[PDB]
């Protein structure tokens, strides 16, 4: 097994964890669990109203 | 405003724990990558 | 022996191809699980407090986009242009031995799509219309020995003449594996004009009996129910429209007693909620000033959610008096799911 | 200026933000669909 | 399989581009939502 | 469309619903977009209407 | 199949079971596949039912 390595699941999990980390960092630096972004559009409408 | 706080402002008491978990998981992933990217090198260098 | 080792080597290679194909299918199924759990989040958030989230259109759009993404996950799995989990899968069988017809079968799902394999539904108005179960009537729930089919565990549920929807649900529950039964009686009311007097009638909800009096408008009966909320465990609701709405979490077969009023003309029409929905348009009164009216009781509906396959039948009235002329749990209806 | 505007503008902004948040919810739908499809896509490419 | 994985990678990159586009759109729409907030603010101030 | 609505049935293979309130091009687009999930359609209105 | 169930006995060599609740092509298929191990047979439903 040398033309490729099956460890690319690690890259997949790393990308997923990095996106989750950016979301958590944004939520922390903004203080809003429901960010002004797309997340929880229903809660977004409730917050807007 | 109490409703808006209940719906918007994060209860970060668990968000900090989630952030620490994400950080240690990322570091663990980099460690797994550093260990796994070295297996084919070893198998080729020792089998050849 | 050379024949044997060659056959075993090529069989090992075919099995490697097969296990890789199976891992592709497993990943597709994992993604469908993620989509379904996200749908569950959006559905329980879709509770909206039942009146608070004015963006119900956008919420249905969100759920519809998630459904389209699920149907796309069904596709795009062309491991060789032969998409596995959706469409028409040939139910292949990988040969793993050095002998003829020595193979291992696989029974991949037909589709992650609509009713083609989502949870089958046994409902009241399923076929055309619903009998006594889920509508008003005079006599009430009659006798019967409705047949149940599924998992080789046929069980003739005994439904006596008079059993409320709650009792019927509790009865059909249990024996049949992975089947559940809820009870629900949702009925509205609208008092008509009262010529010289009011409607002094009664309401027998199960054991206890209401002794209300002086009904001239829907609002009057509304207050009478809201006050009697202690005794009768059935919440009432009158919106700005004018249609008083009464719902029972349990599912008791509400009955309206005799109309011993003092008026001369008038009636109180009611409707009953259907199984799937589409609240009844055709009205029918339970009490009427003057001549005695018909359909004096109100019986709720039940719903038999079924994961894979669950048939039900009944001799004549028995089948109708539960789920009408259904005889099949078909029309899983995950596509038509609304929010 | 004097009478109509004070309320007509509210009549505007209500449905205005309603439509804006409807578009935001459509964007939320397409982006969540994008996250799901890209995760599925990485997984199926890795299995392939 | 090579055709498939190449198509999957380029689809991944196109999906990332689409994610970026939609996120820019979400930022623009939340900005417009803040503008509508300020417009209702000034409108109810116009009661005066 | 004059003097009433053009309410019609939309039959697509197995699943079938019936739209109502048809009075303009955008009206269709919208309601079909609402029912696209059930009917299995892709209702897309372009910039040219 | 009308008015009742098609409960019937399944004899396979030595082991013998008696199926019940079968009312459709899918039903019999599922019930047989459930007991496929005991009977030592291969009950498989195809795409065409």
């Amino acid at each position: 097994v040398n033309t490729n390595i099956a460890s690319l699941n690690t890259q997949r999990n790393l990308n997923a964890s990095s996106n989750d980390l950016n979301t958590s960092l944004q939520r922390l630096t903004t203080g809003y669990r429901i960010n002004s972004a797309k997340d929880d559009a229903a809660g977004l409408q409730i917050s807007n109203r | 405003t109490n409703a808006r706080s209940r719906i918007k402002d994060t209860d970060f008491a668990a968000e900090t724990a989630a952030l620490s978990k994400n950080q240690v998981l990322q570091q663990a992933g980099t460690a797994i990558l550093a260990q796994a990217n070295q297996l084919p090198q070893a198998v080729l260098s020792l089998l050849r | 022996l050379s024949n044997q080792i060659s056959g075993l080597n090529v069989a090992t290679r075919n099995a490697n191809d097969g296990i890789s194909l199976a891992q592709t299918a497993e990943g597709a199924l994992q993604q469908s699980t993620n989509i379904l759990q996200r749908i569950r989040d959006l559905a329980l958030q879709s509770a909206n407090g039942s009146n608070s989230d004015a963006d119900r259109a956008a919420l249905q759009k969100e759920v519809a986009a998630q459904q389209a993404e699920l149907t796309r996950i069904s596709d795009t799995t062309t491991f060789g242009g032969r998409k596995l989990l959706d469409g028409s899968f040939g139910t292949t069988s990988f040969q793993v031995g050095s002998n003829a017809y020595e193979t291992i079968d696989i029974s991949l799902q037909n589709a992650s799509a609509s009713a083609i394999g989502s949870y089958q539904v046994g409902s009241n108005g399923a076929g055309t219309v619903a009998s006594v179960a889920g509508t008003a009537t005079a006599s009430g729930i009659a006798s019967g020995t409705v047949n149940l089919v599924g998992g080789g565990q046929v069980k003739n549920i005994a439904i006596a003449a008079g059993d409320s929807a709650k009792a019927i649900a509790e009865k059909m529950d249990g024996a049949i594996p992975n089947l559940s039964a809820r009870a629900r009686t949702v009925f509205t009311a609208d008092v008509s004009g009262v010529t010289g007097g009011s409607l002094n009638f009664d309401v027998t909800v199960g054991s206890n009996t209401v002794s209300l009096a002086g009904v001239t408008s829907t609002q009057d009966l509304a207050d009478q129910l809201n006050s009697n909320s202690s005794k009768l465990g059935i919440t009432a609701s009158i919106n700005d429209k004018g249609v008083l709405t009464i719902t029972s979490a349990t599912g008791e077969n509400v009955k309206f007693g005799a109309q011993t009023g003092t008026a001369t003309a008038g009636q109180v029409a009611v409707k009953v909620q259907g199984s799937d929905g589409k609240f009844e348009a055709a009205a029918k009164n339970v009490v009427a000033a003057g001549t005695a009216a018909t359909t004096t009781i109100v019986t709720g509906y039940v719903q038999l959610n079924s994961p894979t396959a669950y048939s039900v039948s009944g001799t004549g009235t028995q089948a109708s008096q539960v789920f009408g002329n259904a005889s099949a749990a078909q029309k899983s209806s995950v596509a038509s799911v609304d929010i | 200026s004097t009478a109509d505007g004070a309320q007509n503008a509210i009549a505007v902004v209500d449905n205005a933000l309603a439509a804006i948040d409807a578009q935001r919810a459509d964007l939320a739908a397409v982006q969540n669909r994008f996250k799901n499809t890209i995760d599925n896509l990485t997984n199926i490419s890795e299995n392939a």
